[PDB]
């Protein structure tokens, strides 16, 4: 099957800015290839078409061009809408296939997130099971890492989390990691702690608790 | 003027399988080879295959071949799209997709968990959720099914520093959503915060008095 390799993976950049993405395909495709943007709303719109051409309902900042095995995609100004994800599928060979996508999202300086550990409910407890949840404020970029550690061990694959949507007003992210103990589990041990490293802080920044203490 | 409509949403339990539609306007059905698409979440497009509405002709992707029936019925410009003995990674949205027109698509998702409304937990602000003058305080809104859950504070008179999480999926199929706000560490003796929590999957709503108190 044919592969496109798409890249970047993901590209921070400016309104104003001009960029390019690019997608390289295992064989040759003549030109057999679209450009397609979903918004972080889900929808799907093809803006380009046999490489280089472009699609009707399509805003002219977008261009399409391509040498070989290598097709581009450029789009001379972003403007706010253009942040969204790109992909790019071939229509040369059966299978059908896509690349991998390109995330594009608003560039801005770096923010250190702001943290805060939640200590179980003193409800939940009464049933058995004890989350900790730790939570990244209004930080940028988006890559964080949150280290769970209990009594100064480190905790490995009994936590989740999630990341919001870049702020609309403030192009920030935020994060919440949820560390899920048996009640006791939880009750044999004193000092729950989240470890923090993001590229805004210096040094990694720890926030912790003793059991049982207000 | 083209249009492809397909259902919203569905639930499935492993084994089973779905029958998606996809009904079609605005264009000669037949003239146009009508693709399906899948996409799980956070990851990127896959194809599934193709049928040509003018003869029955099908083209698949290998991965898919084992599993997935192609029909249309053009008396009523409805494409169709089978796929059996589901499981967790064929949790998704299902695109039906044209030369030049995406559907909306159809999120599916597979579990043999059974609908549960949230218990909601206080996430009380503290010393140790508390920068400078500023604490944060939530809601942990645990153990439900289905999604979706919604959250508000203070009835939505409160947005300014409000975060509400993705929800994630848990190993016991449940899902576990926070939501968060930034609020002055002064005011916690002024003013009530409530979480207005609501599923709609299981016409549930709870609303949740976040305190800090003696302790
Ligand atoms: C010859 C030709 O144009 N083929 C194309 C062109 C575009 C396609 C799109 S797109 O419009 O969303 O990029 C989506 C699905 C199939 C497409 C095909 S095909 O697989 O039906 O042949």
């Amino acid at each position: 099957e044919i592969q496109l390799t798409q890249s970047p993976s993901s590209l921070s950049a400016s309104l104003g800015e001009r960029v390019s993405l690019t997608c390289r395909t295992s064989q040759e495709i003549s030109g057999y290839l679209s450009w397609l943007q979903q918004k972080p709303d889900g929808t799907i719109k093809r803006l380009i078409y046999d490489a280089t051409k472009l699609d009707s309902g399509a805003p002219k900042r977008f261009s399409g061009s391509r040498s070989g095995s290598d097709y581009s995609l450029t789009i001379s100004s972003l403007e706010s809408e253009d942040f969204a994800d790109y992909y790019c599928l071939q229509y040369a060979s059966f299978p059908r296939t896509f690349g991998g996508g390109t995330k594009l999202e608003i560039k801005r300086t770096v923010a250190a997130p702001s943290v805060f550990i939640f200590p179980p409910s003193d409800e939940q407890l009464k049933s058995g099971t004890a989350s900790v949840v730790c939570l990244l404020n209004n930080f940028y970029p988006r890559e964080a890492k949150v280290q769970w550690k209990v009594d100064n061990a480190l905790q490995s694959g009994n936590s989740q989390e999630s990341v919001t949507e870049q702020d609309s007003k403030d192009s920030t992210y935020s994060l919440s990691s949820t560390l899920t103990l048996s009640k006791a589990d939880y009750e044999k041990h004193k000092v729950y702690a989240c470890e923090v490293t993001h590229q805004g802080l210096s040094s990694p920044v720890t926030k912790s608790f003793n059991r049982g203490e207000c | 003027q083209v249009q492809l409509l397909e259902p919203g949403t569905e639930l499935v339990k492993p084994g089973a399988s779905v029958k998606l539609s996809c009904r079609a306007s605005g264009y000669s059905f037949t003239s146009y080879w009508m693709h399906w698409v899948k996409q799980r979440p956070g990851q990127g497009l896959e194809w599934i295959g193709l049928i040509d509405p003018s003869n029955g002709r099908t083209n698949f992707n290998d991965k898919f071949k084992s599993r997935a029936t192609l029909t249309v019925d053009t008396s009523s410009s409805t494409a169709y799209m089978q796929l059996s003995s589901l499981t967790s990674e064929d949790s998704a949205v299902y695109y039906c997709v044209r030369i030049a027109y995406w559907g909306q698509g159809t999120l599916v998702t597979v579990s043999s968990a059974s609908t549960k409304g949230p218990s909601v937990f206080p996430l009380a602000p503290s010393s140790k959720s508390t920068s400078g003058g500023t604490a944060a305080l939530g809601c942990l809104v645990k153990d439900y099914f289905p999604e979706p859950v919604t959250v508000s504070w203070n009835s939505g008179a409160l947005t300014s520093g409000v975060h509400t999480f993705p929800a994630v999926l848990q190993s016991s199929g449940l899902y576990s959503l926070s939501s968060v706000v930034t609020v002055p560490s002064s005011s916690l003796g002024t003013q009530t915060y409530i979480c207005n929590v609501n599923h709609k999957p299981s016409n549930t709503k709870v609303d949740k008095k976040v305190e800090p108190k003696s302790c």
